[PDB]
């Protein structure tokens, strides 16, 4: 019933706007005065000038900063996933393990609401970190982001609202061919009926793009490749990288991630 | 899964 599904999308679109502090329409209407962090200069007056707390190399400190920042991000995803009808019946083996798996493409999914072309919204909207920078860092460090740019200016071409978003990242939660899965039937129906509540969302408020739906559902296995792109950077620089020391809630997700 | 990953069920339990 296509009320239904319209009553999903709403339900979905009202948790996505109590989950996340910053959507992609207060980022939008930012990126549309934050500190810019374009250069080494620029970077060692912007933490002072500007979302980092703790008991006190560069490439490393923004390192820190994006963890720090993930961590928060997980704990939105988790109180969004909590909302989604049928999520905490789950097996709560299986809810842990949509979370481990699901959480990265979600946070990437969301970083591109934070980018341009240029750069990326950093600490809640009052910096603006540029991609230029980001790239010109040493060893591996200026490849950790290059991917997440290159995967959102294909996405934000997409034009997607929040609406759209809170539905797609449900959709991503619930994907039942997450390695180690219990129960895959329950989590494949639920994902069966967020994928048609999307569709009808698509062809509702994106009447003029055809086949965005199709587009849509190829981002997500893009979303996948990335996040195990990542976690084998992460695992490139463990050998090295003295001064790197994850947090622990990202330690036990990526785990035995990939 | 549950046994491992208690920072991930704690954020689950409320
Ligand atoms: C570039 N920005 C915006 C956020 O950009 C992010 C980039 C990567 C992540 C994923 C982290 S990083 C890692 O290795 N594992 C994770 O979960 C999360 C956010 C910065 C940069 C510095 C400080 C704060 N914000």
């Amino acid at each position: 019933e296509s009320a239904d599904l319209r009553a999903l999308a709403k339900h979905l679109y009202d948790s996505y706007i109590k989950s996340f502090p910053l959507t992609k329409a207060k980022a939008r209407a930012i990126l549309t005065s934050p500190f810019v962090i374009y250069d080494m200069n620029s970077l060692m007056m912007g933490e002072d000038k500007i979302k980092h707390i703790t008991p006190l190399e560069v490439a490393i400190r923004i390192f820190q900063g994006c963890q720090f920042r993930s961590v928060e991000a997980v704990q939105e995803i988790t109180e969004y996933a909590k909302s989604i009808p049928g999520f905490v019946n789950l097996d709560l083996n299986d809810q842990v393990t949509l979370l481990k798996y699901g959480v990265h493409e979600i946070i990437y999914t969301m970083l591109a609401s934070l980018m341009n072309k240029d750069g990326v919204l950093i600490s809640e909207g009052q910096g603006f970190m540029t991609r230029e920078f980001l790239k010109s860092l040493r060893k591996p460090f200026g490849d950790f982001m290059e991917p997440k740019f290159e995967f959102a200016v294909k996405f934000n071409a997409l034009e997607l609202d929040d609406s759209d978003l809170a539905i797609f990242i449900a959709v991503i939660i619930l994907s039942g061919d997450r390695p180690g899965l219990l129960n895959v039937k329950p989590i494949e129906d639920i994902q069966d009926n967020l994928l048609q509540a999307l569709e009808l969302q698509l062809k509702l408020n994106h009447p003029e793009s055809s086949q965005l739906f199709a587009k849509l559902l190829q981002k997500m296995t893009d979303l996948r490749q990335i996040v195990t792109e990542h976690v084998q950077l992460l695992q490139v620089i463990k050998k090295t990288e003295t001064d790197m020391s994850l947090h622990p809630l990202l330690q036990e997700i990526y785990k035995d991630l990939y | 899964n549950t046994k491992n990953h208690p920072m991930l069920m704690n954020l689950l339990k409320d």
